[PDB]
């Protein structure tokens, strides 16, 4: 039970158009 | 029903005021170029409007809290950053600068300014005085600070781009200035016309 052999992880980030400030 | 009463009639409403005009590449040649509007915030600046009518039936008025308020007529992958500020002096006239960025920082200096894309919408303050003071409706006379309570100047920072790095050039339209009110007359005339 070889713990953490080849973990992977995703994560989203949105890309919105026209950041507004 | 003939009673001599001096009494403020605080009425509140909202009225169109102008569709502004982006200046582009054309015509924005110098720094005075960069000032789509030079709007006072009178009652009776604006014609057409309710607020005016109503002014022009009395002497005076007051903002108690006044704001105005830009809606965007284009789309958000246009660009271009703006300026917006309500000087208390009618007078103050930055128009007589020659250096874009001390007409920038004057206007920021301000203390009701915003700054705002062209292509989102926001809200200018006017910061009313502290000397209860009245001002006149009819059409500006002899002096103004008996008459404005401010003068909104509308400004354009960058150059009007769109989709493309294409740099346009036609000076068209992108939005579309309100005025949420809310002021007090006190004298009931007619002012002439
Ligand atoms: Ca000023
Ligand atoms: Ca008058």
């Amino acid at each position: 039970t070889v713990p953490n052999f080849n973990p992977i992880v995703a994560k989203p980030t949105v890309a919105p158009l026209q950041t507004n400030i | 029903a003939r009673s001599d009463v001096n009494a403020i009639t605080v009425l509140n409403g909202s009225d169109f005021l102008t569709t502004v005009k982006v200046r582009g590449s054309n015509n924005l040649i110098d720094s005075k170029s960069r000032i789509l509007v030079k709007q006072p915030i009178s009652a009776s600046s604006f014609l057409g409007t309710r607020i005016s009518g109503l002014s022009q039936f009395w002497e005076r008025y007051r903002w108690h809290k006044a704001a105005v308020r830009y809606v965007p007529a284009v789309p958000n992958t246009l660009a271009c950053q703006l300026i917006g500020y309500i000087d208390t002096d009618p007078l103050d006239d930055p128009n007589v600068i020659l250096d874009v960025d001390q007409l920038l920082r004057q206007a920021t200096s301000q203390v009701g300014a915003r700054q705002w894309n062209f292509s989102d919408t926001t809200t200018i303050p006017l910061i009313v005085r502290r000397d209860d003071q009245l001002y006149y409706t009819g059409q500006d006379k002899e002096n103004v600070r008996f008459s404005q309570q401010g003068v909104f100047y509308l400004l354009q920072v960058t150059t009007l781009l769109n989709i493309s790095g294409e740099a346009i050039t036609n000076d068209l339209i992108s939005g579309s200035l309100y005025l949420d009110w809310v002021c007090g007359f006190s004298m009931p005339q007619i002012n002439p016309s």
